[PDB]
């Protein structure tokens, strides 16, 4: 009585190290990396609709600056906003800049609707040598520079637009700031000027402010942009005794806003992926990624660790 | 692991065992052999792939979030935005660290377990015809040719055939 039968298990020559609760280097036969640490050097145009702002950031695209024409009609899941975008128009600011940019990005589309504003006696379509469109003095094609009549008259403006549609409207307007008391009068005669936009449930009043400012592409003057949202059943009143950069109309707002914006220099390529970081798209099935906290789409969760190995086999004890 | 079979009373694994995770190595009068055990191999593979599948897809489908990079400090609101995100990241990193440690601890116990279940299965087949040598091997106290060995491996071994021979070899 002398035959022998032995029960055993496999082994390989060199396994992979993993962590347990007790040990941070246990060798197992196979393991699987759970942290994606490689990204593609491009952004995937599919399956998500990506829209490239190119030379325009999303605020300039909303305003209608020169060169931003490709963004008209544009619809996006993710707006790709380039770091080297540049102002090509009248020097401006938006007091609540990030809140406006957020609203535009999230809304997911540039659908402009023209309206005619019957401005009494004032001149319209005022242009500027800071906003050249093929060397011709121009302006934000969504805005209307109103100045004096030639008879030196800027009277009180008083027009109302009623929203009876089935969607909420976004109106973007502005207030012009001259650099001396002279300019104020050679543009809007009155001094001071002032704009007051109101709805049934809200209102906003602006004082123009006049003084010396740094030279931005040849000028000291500025425009301050504001926005008003007009729900179904509400309506909007524009009142002006001077300095109004009037709107050409209103942007359409989706009831459900599901889009966003990604700021990056990464080029848009040909790959397929539903996950985008500011470093490029991720093409992965791993549950975690260490590439960027800035991530949009259907993505692994961002973590600090560069590697987390899951054991997919038993301890490796070769020989 | 908890059962003390792998890296335990089984001294090491078999690099030659390439078509299974677990198996049988024997010696009898006509020679030696190594064969994979399918059932125990499959039981371990199923449990581990099960872990992989539950893992390789929950869902984190996120679009409009918050700004996470800033050129210049702004004060109160920016501090909160940074602190929310930093808090989220630490918590998810913690989750990821713990998950892998828990999964790996368990995976090692599962595979140690399946090794022990196989040993115990064969032990029970043999009844009084064999004795545990202490290293994952049974000494079989009767002649056991290649068909006998295969009958052990495929679960058709009938201990009553050899019991008289085995008992006599064990105790005298
Ligand atoms: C115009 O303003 C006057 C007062 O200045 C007010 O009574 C009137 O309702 C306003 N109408 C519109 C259409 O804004
Ligand atoms: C991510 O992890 C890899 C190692 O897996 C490391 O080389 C890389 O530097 C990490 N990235 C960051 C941003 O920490």
């Amino acid at each position: 009585g002398n035959p022998v039968i032995c029960m055993g298990h496999h082994a390989v020559a060199n396994g992979t190290m993993v962590k347990t609760l007790a040990d941070d280097q246990v060798e197992v036969v196979t393991a699987q990396e759970l942290v994606e640490s490689q990204n593609l050097p491009e952004l995937c145009p599919s399956p998500l609709r990506l829209v490239d702002g190119q030379t325009c950031d999303i605020i300039n695209g909303a305003l209608g600056s020169p060169g931003c024409d490709h963004l008209n009609g544009a619809e996006w899941d993710v707006f790709i906003e380039r770091p080297n975008a540049v102002d090509t128009c009248y020097p401006f600011d938006v007091p609540e800049y990030q809140s406006l940019r957020s609203i535009l990005a999230n809304n997911g589309k540039f659908e402009f609707i023209a309206e005619e504003f019957q401005w009494n006696t004032v001149k319209q379509n005022g242009k500027s040598g800071a906003c050249k469109r093929a060397n011709v003095n121009d302006f934000f094609n969504r805005l209307n520079w109103l100045v004096k009549s030639d008879g030196n008259a800027y009277p009180l403006q008083n027009l109302t637009k009623i929203n009876n549609g089935d969607y909420a409207r976004l109106y973007i307007w502005g207030v012009h700031h001259p650099s001396t008391d002279t300019e104020q009068t050679n543009l809007y005669k009155n001094n001071p000027g002032g704009v007051t936009v109101s709805t049934k449930t809200s209102q906003t009043s602006v004082v123009p402010n006049i003084g010396s400012r740094p030279l931005v592409r040849g000028l000291s003057g500025r425009v301050s942009f504001y926005w008003t949202i007009v729900e179904p059943g509400d309506l909007i009143v524009f009142n002006t005794i001077g300095n109004l950069i009037a709107p050409r109309g209103h942007y359409k707002l989706n009831n459900q806003k599901k889009s966003t914006i990604l700021n990056t220099a990464i080029p848009i390529g040909s790959c397929v992926s539903k996950c985008h970081t500011d470093k490029g798209s991720l093409s992965t099935t791993k549950p975690f990624q260490n590439i960027s906290r800035i991530a949009v789409g259907d993505c692994p969760r961002y973590v600090k660790q560069g590697s987390l190995k899951l054991a997919t086999g038993m301890r490796n004890i070769p020989e | 692991g908890l059962f003390g079979a792998i890296a335990g009373f089984i001294e090491n694994g078999w690099q030659g065992l390439i078509d299974g995770w677990y198996g049988f190595r024997h010696q009898n009068a006509e020679g030696t052999g190594t064969a994979a055990d399918l059932k125990s191999t499959q039981a371990a593979i199923d449990q581990i792939n099960g872990k992989l599948n539950r893992l390789i897809e929950k869902t984190n489908d996120k679009y409009h979030q918050i700004e996470k990079e800033f050129e210049q400090v702004e004060g109160r609101i920016q501090d909160l935005e940074k602190y929310v995100e930093d808090t989220k990241i630490d918590l998810w990193s913690y989750n990821a660290e713990l998950l892998v440690a828990l999964e790996n601890q368990h995976t090692i116990d599962v595979t140690d377990s399946e090794m022990n279940k196989l040993f115990e299965r064969v032990r029970r087949q043999l009844r009084e015809n064999a004795e545990d040598k202490g290293n994952g091997c049974f000494e079989i106290f009767h002649k056991c040719d290649n068909n006998c060995i295969e009958s052990i491996r495929n679960g058709t071994y009938d201990h009553d055939i050899y019991r008289d021979e085995a008992i006599n070899n064990r105790f005298q």
